[PDB]
């Protein structure tokens, strides 16, 4: 297709062998060949005119990286330059975070409807990994405003290991 | 900008110095392709603000706004050339004159870098305004009406001047950048307390809240068609403008401070609704529909979540289309009839087919229909305010309930009805209202497709 | 066919494109006073194209 | 204006009757029970006593509004009916077609020539009908709610444009 | 026994009706036409990774050919 | 009388005069081009044009670049056993916390 | 179906009052007033009329009820309510 | 990924065209009618492929397309969730609308807007269809409106009518009541979940959603028209008969209880909420049965009878019994929306009398109009083998084999034997007795379209109660041992129902004096419930709105409070500093004192 | 045009302070905004204590 099975594991496919043993005939069978020779069949012909079209002119896309520049953690203070650096690839660090969200739902997702019946069980490793992506994003991201930016973020983070010393410290006695 | 402010103000002088009859033709073909030329700004980069110059730049929640105002100046020039082609040229000429001012100003303060630059733009669409409510102004409570629309806004903007200019002797510059990247905790103090409500109050005004809303019901009713889009379509979202800037600093006293302004709105929508449910006045039914729309804004703001800022640009922009359509509505039965009771003239559809087709659809999309960007904006907000409190989802959707009955009620009473007997004087309704209807309209269900354009600075 | 007319109704016309004109004009008039960092942010810093004279006008 | 007993008590025999309608149901038992409801009456009426009267109608007016049918039968062309200006959302007034295209005007010469003729013959009998009124006002003002006729000939009755030319019960 | 029906005037909605019909599809087609005929004829761009020496000039990060010719003037 | 004022004139029916009449101003001529601008510079050239500008806008606020770094991240993280992002949103190891 | 025309409603108008055993057949003049000749009671004009209200599916409401006093008169206001124009 | 992806969903597709093409006026029109129905006709035979692998290979299809918005971590885009429930009900509901459709052309053979009217008939399917087919319950928020609003203009159809508005606003305002709790779910199932697609909600196994579930109900009460929300669907008779004949039938209010189906995998899991919606439904199909029999309109008890039905499928969803109901709606489906034409028939026949009392003699006179009302009116009995039977009786065994809500048990037992007994008043009156109609006698059904479309839909109800039984797979709980007294207590009940009712509707024959029963008047006025209801809080909140916020707070305190107030205090004073009397010796002596206590008094100098 | 006047303009010129209209004032006006004040802030706190403590658990809660 367009894509590794890697970033979106579908497992294979399990199909049946379909062996009817009554006599009179399937019409599933007719209404699914007389459907491939009537309108798949065109579809396909004006599919492969369409990309053979295509193949001739070839203009190339590629994409666009961008280097790593130093953050908010080692930005110093009243550095309005290496703030907005830092700003912009930490917001560029958020969109990212926020698709490697969006990829796990769409696995939970793909997890329910191919399973079907037995999605409580079959794809539970879906639902633990969206457990451990959807709380890690909220202690990445979350409860930051509509304003949210780098210092913010490390404001939040900045409170997790100060409560964590704490409890440590506490925890050992 | 240079390059939608320039073709702005050289549309004075091209208005000024056109054709005896030529003025409402040329300023509709240019001020329509000075549109087409704002259509550029509506994209913008991954996260830093679109700038342009040091005094002008632009990010995704103010191109939005943009577009509509300058969309917006063709509306007002084909509704109100109807009434004006009779009086002098000069007097015709002043008018687009002072829309053309007006919107200038609207450009140039929505794309403002500097908060004092803001404020002064932002203030100074008074001028325009009120001028048009005033002397163009179709009744006798126009004069006592501009009288509270300019004291009202003024007596809020005055503080925000003083707050302003504080933040310029302390912090320093007032960028909307440095602004940003400089934030510093505004802790819980008496003095901080003043100031966030001065910073507030201006804005607020605008919007209008519930309380500091009635010069809305003045204004926007004796105001002139041509006024009466802009003092609802635009400039009330010009505060909402303010807001969404200003709130860049005045965090965390935000969320200690926000209760009576949220509960104000919050309770305040469901009264003026109401209002609606009960009314004589077809322009005040959809002015304080404005009012429970504006107020909704309000509390949209102050949660200050990513989903409220989206919902709350969404509802802004959607409402402005809307209220300006409704406004539009009222005015071709005005014309009509010579009077503004909705009882007077009861039956259109029957004498008015595709009016009543308008009608529909325009009380529609303030009945707010998914997936129609009246209801994205308000689903968001609903949303937003339910994680931040169970309970607001009983005010919150009592509204949408609410507002459904009124918002039917024009349609039922002005339309769906016997027509009206004594009245004798309703003509087919003019190929420019239709044309002017369907510019509304068009843009907003086109604007469904994509809602990522208007869905604010935080898509 | 009597062009008197045409200059005397429709020379009003040109007078709003020649300024979008001039506004695009003035934009790349003082985009290059905002130059100081440009190939600068070290993000964006990269080795200079050879046959090309300098980077984002 | 005021409305005596006598056609009051007809008022309460026309629609108790419609009442029983939507009580007795089968005809038959109509028929009994109106002639029942029709004789008891007529067994008093030799009251000379106005007075008895109405203490006669004192107990039938309650009679009535208890035993009436909560769900009575109206006809539908007719108030509650189910057909009430069910056909109305057509009645377009007639002046409308003054503002027809000339297009669509000329799409019917015939009716619309007509049309002209009873333009023409209302314009002309407008001010005939006008003086006919303050030629007989009552002293005072105009008393009752009736309206005169015309009293001459070649006139037209007094306010007739509307009544006359008012939209069919059946416009489609 | 047909008789008149006297209806409002729908004649100027009538025009007004056709006139987008005519109007907005004026360049309605031709847009429609060149939306397709791009796609079809100049197609669709293809992922590649990037070339050692050329950077991927502004409009050069995009996929939809008439995406980057906005992309190429413009912006 | 008080006062000497011409009193209301009327309401002019702009369909009398033109049968045809488009409701923007007393002149046919003008009047009839004033559509002819109003829907030339307007549905066909904002609306429609204006429609495929902008939606055909090069892509507007980076998400299939941003939809794009995900897989390379993830797939990356998942491959060699790490888990597919951090608790930490910054490093904290350089972290300096107070005492 | 064809609309009720006037001769339609006059032939079922005397086909009411001559139902009507009150009323003897021979005297049934299209304008022979209900009091004046036929002398049936007050009260009988007014249950006359229901089976005209049903007859034809209508209502003749009261205010006009109490004049409507001939055989002429019922198809008169039947006709002119139903826009009967021959 | 076969035909059936692509093929189930292009018909949508072809359900639209006509949309489009009606604003282009290419279609004739004066056959718009005609074009209008066989294109449904195509799409319904369309619609029959996916059915056929839905047995064969037992597979369900999820259809996403085009992205929406990424909007943070939701991927809101258009999306369809082909499924059991889904991938029959299009057929079922086309294959009603294609009846009616043709039915339609006879009833509304008059109607100068009878173009207009098919226009709105066919977006109501768009929006239904898409009601059943969605994935996100903010497309499923699409339908939920759409058909509401659609509703609203077609109540309304008739226009003028000046009480067809107030049920027109009735409709919209209940529906705007019920969508209270949609929009309640809709932020919970954002907030606690971060989604709205069905697949993520189910994955999430929110086992205890409480308030959502809720809102989830009350979303149903409101379009289903259930107990405390019902008398909108009552009062949307005002509509004409085709118009409630599909959407007031089995298209439309079916939206309620649908809703439910599809977030079935979720019911199970709380206890508390499954009891209230066998609760709701228990007192709804008593009290429109109760206000069913005792009315005189034939439309009227069609009505009530519906609401009766669907007061019964949420009996069944409240002891997990989702799919049951789903069949439940299949098989309501068929036989009432034929009841509403056949009585549409018999209305249009007898120049539009509706009341029931001007009828009879009808049986003969009417030979497959009465036919067809005969086989609806069991189909609402149940009578075994036929389509009523392999539905209804088999929940009432189904609820009899549970751990029920005892009163709610007992309440529908109470209705389902009730459904016969409004079932012989229509036949009673209407048929079996002597005529009553007015004189002119216009009875007739010979026209072929009223003809076709009652005998295709009434094949529907002699059949496909079996062919769905048996082609569906077997998958619910089997109640296979019960004790026999309770096995056919629903032909008991109806038995029992029909042999009373009858003597109490021949009673009638009998020509004793009638007296006014206080319980005959409580069931005629529909539990008194609309005059208190439709004008005691109605008068109440438009009163606080005049009195109060309009008056008193707005346009008096608030502007006498802020404005005036401080107009007032720059006013009182100003009359005040502006009248100086222009003494010199009055001026001087006031600089006296501002010398005065301004050198010393104020310590001014230091 | 007298309804219109009665119901928009004449109304308060004609308005006279009195302790009814006073206190329907605050009590239609003053008193349920404190009202929902009250509800509102006794469910945030109520809300923010519960999850200080540790009480609700948004594991799978994160747009909000
Ligand atoms: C076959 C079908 C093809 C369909 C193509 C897609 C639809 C095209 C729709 C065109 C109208 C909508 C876009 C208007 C753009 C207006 C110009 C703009 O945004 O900035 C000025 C732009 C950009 O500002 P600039 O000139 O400062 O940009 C400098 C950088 N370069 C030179 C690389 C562009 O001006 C120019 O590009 C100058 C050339 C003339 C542009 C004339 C634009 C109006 C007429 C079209
Ligand atoms: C490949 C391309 C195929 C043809 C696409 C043609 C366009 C289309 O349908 O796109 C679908 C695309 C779908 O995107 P997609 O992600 O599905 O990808 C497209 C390709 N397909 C469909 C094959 C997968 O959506 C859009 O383009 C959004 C359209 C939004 C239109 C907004 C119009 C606004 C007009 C405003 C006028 C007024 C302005 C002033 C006022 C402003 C407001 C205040
Ligand atoms: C265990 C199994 C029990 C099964 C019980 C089945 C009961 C079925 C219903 C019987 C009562 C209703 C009935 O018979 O209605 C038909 C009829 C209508 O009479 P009516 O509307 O007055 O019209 C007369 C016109 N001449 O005649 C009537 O008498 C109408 C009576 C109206 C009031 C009926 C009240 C029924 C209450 C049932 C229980 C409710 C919960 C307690
Ligand atoms: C029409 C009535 C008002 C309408 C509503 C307006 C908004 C409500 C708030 C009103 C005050 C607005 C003025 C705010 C000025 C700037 C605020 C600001 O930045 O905060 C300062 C605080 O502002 C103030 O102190 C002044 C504002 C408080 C209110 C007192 C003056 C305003 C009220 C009276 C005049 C307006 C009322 C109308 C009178 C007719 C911080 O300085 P500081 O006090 O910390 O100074 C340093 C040091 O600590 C000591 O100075
Ligand atoms: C079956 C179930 C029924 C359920 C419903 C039952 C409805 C109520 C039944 C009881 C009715 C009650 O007995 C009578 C009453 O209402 S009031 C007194 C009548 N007494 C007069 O009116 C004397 C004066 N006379 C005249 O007014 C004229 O003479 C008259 C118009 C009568 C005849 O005109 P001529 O001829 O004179």
């Amino acid at each position: 297709d367009s894509w590794d099975k890697d970033v979106y594991p579908e497992p294979p496919r399990r199909t049946p062998a379909p062996a009817p043993q009554t006599s009179l005939p399937n019409p599933v069978t007719y209404l699914t060949k007389i459907f491939d020779l009537l309108v798949d069949r065109p579809v396909t012909l004006a599919r492969e005119f369409i990309e053979q079209q295509h193949a001739k002119n070839r203009y190339y896309y590629y994409h666009r990286e961008f280097r790593r520049v130093p953050d908010i953690t080692e930005c110093e203070e009243k550095d309005i330059l290496c703030m907005f650096e830092a700003e912009m690839q930490w917001r560029r660090d958020y969109k990212v975070d926020q698709e490697i969200v969006n990829i796990i739902q769409e696995r939970l997702k793909a997890c329910q409807q191919r399973e079907g019946e037995s999605y409580r069980q079959n794809c539970a490793k879906e639902l633990e990994q969206f457990t451990q992506v959807s709380k890690a994003f909220q202690d990445r991201y979350s409860d930051l405003g509509a304003h949210y930016s780098a210092r913010k973020c490390l404001a939040k983070q900045k409170q997790r290991m100060l409560a964590e010393r704490k409890a440590a410290k506490e925890a050992a006695a | 900008m240079l390059k939608i402010i320039i073709p702005t103000t050289m549309l004075l002088p091209m208005t000024w110095m056109s054709k005896h009859n030529m003025i409402w033709i040329n300023a509709t073909v240019h001020s329509l392709l000075i549109s087409l030329i704002s259509l550029s700004l509506l994209n913008q980069l991954g996260e830093n603000s679109l700038n342009f110059s040091l005094t002008f730049f632009s990010d995704s929640l103010s191109a939005p706004l943009l577009v509509l105002t300058t969309w917006l100046l063709p509306l007002m020039l084909m509704a109100s050339q109807s009434h004006l082609s009779k009086e002098t040229t000069t007097r015709k000429k002043l008018y687009i004159t002072m829309l053309i001012l007006l919107q200038l100003f609207l450009i140039m303060t929505f794309t403002a870098t500097e908060l004092i630059l803001f404020y002064i733009l932002f203030e100074a669409t008074l001028v325009p305004t009120l001028i048009i409510i005033t002397r163009w102004g179709n009744q006798t409570e126009r004069l006592n009406a501009g009288l509270y629309f300019l004291f009202y806004t003024l007596a809020g903007s005055l503080p925000l001047l003083v707050a302003l200019v504080y933040i310029q002797n302390t912090t320093g510059s007032l960028n909307f950048l440095i602004i940003h990247y400089w934030s510093h905790p505004l802790s819980n103090s008496w003095s901080n307390i003043f100031m966030w409500l001065a910073c507030i109050m201006a804005f607020m005004v605008k919007m209008p809240l519930y309380g500091l809303h009635l010069w809305l019901p003045k204004a926007h009713v004796e105001a002139p068609i041509a006024g009466s889009m802009v003092l609802a379509a635009v400039l009330l979202k010009l505060g909402g403008y303010g807001m969404m800037r200003i709130t860049t600093i005045l965090n965390p006293l935000t969320n200690y401070m926000a209760y009576p302004f949220l509960m104000l709105s919050m309770w305040g929508m469901i009264m003026t609704s109401s209002i609606c449910l009960r009314q004589t006045d077809l322009k005040s039914l959809i002015a304080y529909s404005s009012v429970s729309h504006m107020a909704l804004v309000i509390v949209a703001i102050m949660i200050q979540t990513p989903w409220s800022f989206m919902g709350a640009t969404a509802l802004m922009i959607a409402h402005g289309l809307t209220s300006s359509m409704l406004f539009c509505l009222a005015n071709t039965n005005y014309e009509r009839v010579h009077s503004r009771t909705m009882i007077l003239a009861r039956g259109l559809q029957t004498l008015l087919p595709l009016m009543a087709t308008w009608w529909l659809m325009a009380s529609l999309t303030n009945l707010a229909l998914p997936p129609s960007i009246n209801l994205i904006g308000e689903l968001f907000i609903i949303t937003a305010s339910f994680s931040w409190s169970n309970i607001t989802i009983i005010l919150m959707g009592m509204n949408m309930m609410i507002t459904a009955l009124y918002s039917l009620y024009m349609l039922i009473t002005t339309q769906r009805g016997k027509y009206t007997h004594h009245i004798n004087n309703i003509k087919a309704s003019f190929t420019r209202e239709n044309a002017l209807m369907a510019l509304h309209i068009l843009p907003l269900l086109l604007l469904t497709l994509n809602p990522k354009m208007i869905l604010g600075p935080l898509y | 066919m009597n062009v008197l007319q045409i200059v005397r109704d429709h020379w009003v016309h040109i007078l709003v494109p020649v300024g979008f004109v001039f506004g695009c004009y003035l934009d790349r008039r003082s985009d290059e006073k905002l130059t100081a960092f440009r190939n600068k942010s070290l993000l964006f810093k990269r080795e200079l194209r050879p046959n090309e004279e300098v980077t984002w006008k | 204006a005021y409305l005596t007993h006598q056609q009051k008590v007809l008022r309460l025999y026309k629609r108790a009757l419609r009442h029983l309608e939507s009580w007795c149901v089968h005809r038959d038992k109509y028929r009994y029970f109106a002639c029942l409801m029709r004789a008891r009456f007529d067994e008093h009426k030799n009251e000379k006593d106005m007075v008895k009267a109405t203490q006669l109608l004192r107990q039938a007016e309650e009679e009535f509004w208890y035993g009436q049918h909560p769900q009575p039968y109206i006809f539908p062309e007719s108030p509650g009916g189910t057909s009430y200006e069910r056909y109305e959302c057509y009645k377009v007034p007639e002046w409308c077609l003054d503002d027809w295209h000339p297009s669509e005007k000329a799409m019917y010469p015939d009716y619309f020539a007509k049309r002209e003729q009873w333009k023409r013959l209302r314009r002309e009998s407008w001010e005939r009908e006008v003086k006919q009124l303050q030629e007989e006002t009552p002293p005072g003002g105009p008393r009752t709610e009736a309206l005169p006729p015309a009293r001459k000939e070649g006139d037209l009755p007094p306010l007739w444009w509307h009544i006359v030319t008012r939209p069919r019960e059946r416009p489609m | 026994k047909r008789l008149f029906i006297i209806k409002p005037s729908g004649f100027y909605d009538r025009r007004f009706l056709k006139l987008m019909r005519f109007y907005i599809l004026l360049t309605g087609i031709p847009v429609a036409i060149g939306i397709t005929l791009v796609n079809v004829f100049i197609g669709e761009a293809e992922l590649a990774d990037i070339p050692e020496g050329y950077v991927p000039e502004h409009w050069e990060y995009f996929k939809h050919p008439i995406s980057r010719w906005i992309a190429r003037t413009f912006y | 009388i008080r006062l000497q004022e011409d009193p209301d004139p009327e309401d002019e029916n702009l369909y009398e005069k033109n049968p045809d009449s488009h409701g923007y101003d007393k002149d046919p001529i003008v009047d009839l081009w004033n559509m002819r601008v109003v829907f030339f510079f307007g549905f066909s050239i904002v609306l429609v044009l204006g429609s495929t500008f902008v939606a055909y806008l090069p892509d507007y606020r980076m998400q299939e670049w941003a939809r794009r770094e995900a897989e390379r991240l993830v797939k990356y993280r998942e491959a060699n056993g790490l888990p597919l992002m951090e608790s930490n949103c910054f490093d904290p190891n350089k972290i300096q916390l107070p005492e | 179906a064809p609309p009720l025309t006037l001769e339609a409603i006059k032939d079922r108008v005397l086909y009411v009052l001559k139902l009507y055993d009150k009323i003897d057949p021979e005297k049934l003049s299209v304008n022979s007033h209900f009091m004046k000749d036929l002398g049936l009671d007050s009260l009988d004009q007014v249950e006359i009329i229901m089976a005209m209200e049903d007859e034809f599916g209508f209502e003749i409401p009261d205010i006009d009820a109490e004049k409507l006093m001939c055989p002429q008169e019922i198809v008169d206001y039947i006709a002119d309510k139903k826009d009967v124009y021959e | 990924m076969n035909p059936f992806a692509s093929l189930t969903l292009t018909t949508l597709i072809i359900l639209t065209i006509p949309i489009m093409m009606s604003n282009s006026n290419i279609y004739k029109t004066n056959l718009y009618p005609n074009y209008v129905k066989t294109t449904v006709s195509y799409a319904f035979t369309l619609s029959l492929v996916p059915l056929l692998m839905f047995m064969h290979t037992g597979q369900e299809m999820i259809i996403s397309n085009w992205h929406w918005m990424t909007l943070q971590t939701v991927e809101l885009s258009l999306s369809f969730k082909m499924d059991y429930f889904s991938v029959m009900f299009i057929p079922v509901a086309l294959f009603v609308t294609w009846s009616i459709m043709e039915f339609s052309m006879w009833y509304m053979h008059s109607d100068p807007f009878i173009n207009r009217f098919f226009k709105y008939l066919v977006l109501f399917l768009i929006t239904m269809m898409i009601l059943v087919t969605a994935n996100n319950l903010f497309q499923l928020f699409i339908g939920w409106e759409g058909v509401g609003i659609m509703s609203f203009l077609l109540i309304g159809w008739w226009h003028g009518r000046t009480d067809a508005n107030t049920a027109a606003l009735q409709a919209i305002l209940y529906n705007r009541i019920g969508d209270i709790g949609f929009v309640l779910s809709m932020a919970w199932f954002l907030t606690h979940s971060n989604a709205w697609d069905l697949q993520q909600i189910f994955m999430l196994n929110n086992e205890c959603p409480n308030m959502p579930l809720i809102g989830l109900l009350l979303a149903a009460a409101g379009k289903s028209a259930q107990f405390g929300l019902h008398p909108w669907l009552p009062s949307a008779m005002e509509g004409p008969t085709p118009v409630s004949a599909l959407l007031h039938s089995s298209t439309m209010v079916v939206a309620g209880v649908f809703l439910l189906i599809r977030f079935y995998p979720l019911m199970e899991t709380n206890k508390l909420v499954q009891t209230m919606t066998l609760c709701l439904g228990a007192i709804t199909t008593l009290f429109t049965a109760l206000c069913a029999i005792t009315q005189n309109d034939i439309k009227k008890i069609v009505a009530f009878s519906t609401s009766s039905q669907l007061g019964l499928m949420m009996v069944t969803i409240g002891i997990n019994q989702p799919h049951l109901a789903f069949l439940h709606i299949c098989m309501h489906a068929f036989f009432k929306a034929m009841l509403f034409m056949c009585s549409g028939s018999i209305i249009h026949s007898l120049n539009d009398e509706q009341d029931i009392r001007k009828m009879g003699g009808l049986y003969k006179a009417m030979p497959f109009t009465t036919t067809a009302l005969i086989i609806g009116s069991l189909a609402l009995t149940g009578m075994p083998y036929l389509t009523g039977f392999y539905s209804k009786d088999l929940i009432i065994e189904a609820v009899n084999m549970s751990y029920t809500n005892a009163w709610a048990l007992l309440m529908t037992l109470i209705a389902t034997s009730l459904t016969a007994a409004y079932s012989t008043r229509i036949i009673f009156f209407a048929f079996l007795g002597k005529p009553r109609f007015p004189p002119l006698v216009l009875i007739n059904e010979n026209n072929p379209l009223l003809i076709n479309s009652i005998k295709r839909l009434l094949i529907g109800s002699i059949f496909a109660g079996f062919i769905i039984s048996n082609n569906i797979p077997p998958m619910t709980v089997p109640n296979t041992t019960m004790p026999l007294y309770m096995k056919m207590t629903a032909l008991i009940v109806t038995i029992m129902g029909f042999m009373l009712a009858l003597e109490l509707n021949n009673t009638t024959y009998y020509l004793k004096f009638k007296y006014p029963s206080q319980t005959y008047k409580f069931s005629n006025m529909l539990g008194y419930y609309p005059s208190i209801m439709h004008r005691l809080p109605t008068y109440h909140n438009l009163s606080m709105s005049q009195k109060s916020a309009s008056s008193l707070l707005d346009l008096i305190w608030l502007e006498t409070i802020l404005p005036k107030t401080t107009s007032f205090i720059q006013m009182k004073m100003s009359i005040m500093v502006s009248n100086q009397k222009g003494l010199i010796k009055l001026y001087f002596l006031s600089f006296l004192i501002t010398i005065m206590i301004s050198m010393t008094l104020f310590n001014y100098h230091e | 045009i007298r309804w219109t006047y009665a119901r928009s303009a004449n109304i308060y010129p004609n308005f006279r302070p009195t302790p009814k209209t006073s206190l329907l004032g605050a009590l239609f006006g003053i008193g349920p905004l404190f009202f929902w004040y009250y509800v509102f802030k006794t469910d945030r706190d109520k809300k923010e204590k519960l999850i200080q403590e540790g009480k609700l658990d948004q594991t799978f809660n994160i747009s909000y």
